[PDB]
């Protein structure tokens, strides 16, 4: 019974390890940051580069998520994903610079890094889920 | 009423999950990996020579 | 006859599928890339692990 | 009940796209989408191949059309060699079907009998004005 | 570190090859007979065990050579072939072409065993189910084990030829 929706979850499965990596590698980098002349520096622009070029594919690939799943008409499950997308719509972040971070060595990192375990984590659950509903409309033929 | 036909219900006969290799016979297909293969490979050596 | 039917009247109405192609005929190629995804997918991650 | 003989329709536009259903159309698009998202993910795990350098690759691998670059890692790989065998499998399919339709051509009655008769309701049925075949329904 | 590995693979290879063709058990078909390349046999009927050969009487040309199955038995030469030239590689060494001698042998013998295959495909043809028994995928693993082999065989030729 291979349908529409089955084949986009399917491909958000596929999609969903790439998107953990992300999220590991934001946990790993910020744990880089918060242990510390101009060689520091040089380490905190290197990191800040990451960061800044590693956040839109972490973005864009979930508004394909999203996206897929309006257009092939799987409600139930756009509805967990919009508030992702909305907190990724930068409705908490505030406007002081283009990247994440000035060091910012901070209270700033702890935020970040609470937010960064809240996201693996709920990237991993939604990838569980994913691979459920695939399971499940494939093998109910 | 009247006599009538009576004929065995056709099934929906659902394709297989593989059905796009029906056009070409199983030794076909093999056939292709095992020559794809062997180009592969003579084409290789004969690149090489020194 | 009808209101009783064991077999009942399930799609009693009549539906004539079109002759296009449908998704069930070309399954196993959508499989097949899906794998292939995911098994590229997992040959970049033991690359860079690798270095 | 008595309807007009069905005869060929005149061909409307956006025809082009019958020897596939709707389904298959919308899975090509997405999976074009994913491959190239995908290729673009593994060419920067480890060539240039930025999202919009990969969707431009897979959209000539699929139209036939040759390729520019090729991918030279081996997950970089991979992903070409799949899409390439799944859009020669679509595209001889598409022929194929199409071949089809042009050859052995079939025609359906729209309506088959009068329960789905009420129950379309699009085409409009008359009687004649008054008589068995009038009084009949009253 | 190589030369070993090729040695190996190429009397692997031969043994795989030579246990292919002399035993019978290639083509399982109907009571079921697990049929071979020379000799057919009965199984589940009123005869069993012993058992009788082929008959095999321009198609006649698939026919003999079907028959006696020349494409086989030249793979099999041409693997022992490229054994001995690697075994006499080892000694009277820095020939510096004995190995590419044997990276060719290795190679010739997995054109031959494709055509072997086939014909033989070809020719069992001439409904009812037939399958493949092991046999035939011995001859099969000769032959990815004959290519690699090759490949391994030009690959130190040419580290060799590098070397001076
Ligand atoms: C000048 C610019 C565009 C041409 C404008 C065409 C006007 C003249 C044609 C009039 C016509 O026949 O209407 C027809 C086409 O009407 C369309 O809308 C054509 C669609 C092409 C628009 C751009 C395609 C995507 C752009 C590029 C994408 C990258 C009616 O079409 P319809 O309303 O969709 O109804 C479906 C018809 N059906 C019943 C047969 C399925
Ligand atoms: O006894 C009757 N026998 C009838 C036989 C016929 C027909 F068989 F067709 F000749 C018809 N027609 C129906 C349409 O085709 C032309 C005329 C009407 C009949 N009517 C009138 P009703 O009551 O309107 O059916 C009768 O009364
Ligand atoms: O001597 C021999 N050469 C061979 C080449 C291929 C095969 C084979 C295998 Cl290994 C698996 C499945 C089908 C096969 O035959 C095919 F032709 F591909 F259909 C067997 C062979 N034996
Ligand atoms: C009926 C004749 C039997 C011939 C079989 C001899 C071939 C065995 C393998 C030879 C390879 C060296
Ligand atoms: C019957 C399954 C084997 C088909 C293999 C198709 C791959 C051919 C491309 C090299
Ligand atoms: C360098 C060894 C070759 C391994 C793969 C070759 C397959 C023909």
């Amino acid at each position: 019974a291979f349908t529409f929706a089955a084949f986009c979850y399917m491909l958000t499965l596929v999609l969903c390890a790439s998107l953990i990596f992300f999220v590991i590698w934001h946990i790993i980098a910020f744990d880089e940051l918060r242990t510390d002349a101009r060689e520091r520096l040089k380490n905190i622009e290197r990191i800040c580069c990451l960061l800044r070029k590693l956040v839109v594919p972490e973005y864009s690939i979930h508004g394909l998520f999203c996206l897929m799943f309006l257009c092939a008409a799987e409600w139930v499950t756009l509805g967990l994903n919009i508030p992702l997308l909305f907190t990724h719509l930068w409705r908490y972040f505030h406007r002081p610079a283009d990247g994440s971070e000035s060091i910012m060595n901070a209270d700033i990192l702890n935020y970040c890094q609470k937010e960064s375990w809240c996201k693996l984590a709920f990237y991993l659950l939604s990838f569980f889920y994913y691979l459920y509903s695939m399971v499940y409309t494939l093998v109910s033929f | 009423l009247g006599i009538s036909i009576m004929i065995k219900k056709p099934q929906k006969s659902k394709p297989g999950v593989f059905s796009f290799l029906d056009p070409l016979a199983y030794e076909i297909w093999m056939c292709i990996v095992f020559a794809y293969i062997g180009v592969s490979v003579v084409l290789f050596l004969v690149s090489r020579f020194s | 006859w009808y209101d009783k039917g064991e077999c009942g009247a399930a799609a009693a109405a009549s539906k004539d599928k079109t002759s296009a192609l449908s998704l069930s005929n070309v399954a196993g190629v959508f499989y097949i890339l899906a794998g292939g995804l995911g098994l590229a997918m997992a040959v970049a991650l033991i690359e860079f692990c690798y270095k | 009940i008595m309807i007009k003989k069905p005869q060929k329709s005149k061909p409307g536009v956006f025809s082009f796209l019958d020897p596939l259903a709707y389904e298959i159309w919308m899975c090509i698009v997405f999976a074009y989408i994913g491959v190239s998202v995908v290729l673009f993910l593994v060419s920067r795990f480890s060539n240039e191949f930025g999202i919009f350098n990969s969707l431009w690759f897979s959209l000539g691998a699929f139209m036939r059309q040759g390729c520019d670059i090729s991918p030279r890692s081996l997950s970089g790989r991979i992903v070409g060699g799949v899409w390439w065998f799944f859009t020669l499998i679509i595209i001889s399919s598409y022929t194929a079907n199409l071949a089809a339709f042009l050859t052995v051509e079939r025609m359906v009655s729209p309506i088959e009998s009068a329960e789905d008769l009420s129950k379309q309701t699009e085409i409009a049925y008359g009687t004649l004005d008054s008589g068995s075949t009038k009084e009949f329904f009253r | 570190v190589q030369v070993l590995l090729t040695t190996i693979g190429a009397f692997s290879a031969f043994g795989l090859m030579t246990i292919a063709i002399s035993t019978d058990y290639w083509l399982y078909t109907r009571g079921l007979t697990h049929s071979g390349l020379w000799r057919i046999c009965c199984l589940e009927g009123l005869k069993r065990g012993v058992c009788v050969k082929i008959n095999h009487f321009a198609e006649y040309l698939l026919r003999v050579v079907r028959a006696s199955s020349i494409f086989p038995i030249l793979s099999a030469i041409l693997l022992l072939l490229g054994g001995v030239c690697v075994a006499a590689s080892r000694v009277y060494k820095s020939k510096r072409n004995i190995i590419l001698g044997a990276g060719i042998l290795f190679v010739a013998a997995g054109l031959s065993n494709i055509i072997g295959v086939i014909v033989y495909i070809s020719a069992n043809a001439g409904k009812n189910h037939y399958s493949y028994g092991w046999s035939f995928y011995f001859g099969g693993l000769s032959f990815i084990l004959a290519e690699v082999i090759g490949v391994l065989a030009v690959n130190i030729y040419i580290e060799r030829s590098r070397e001076a």
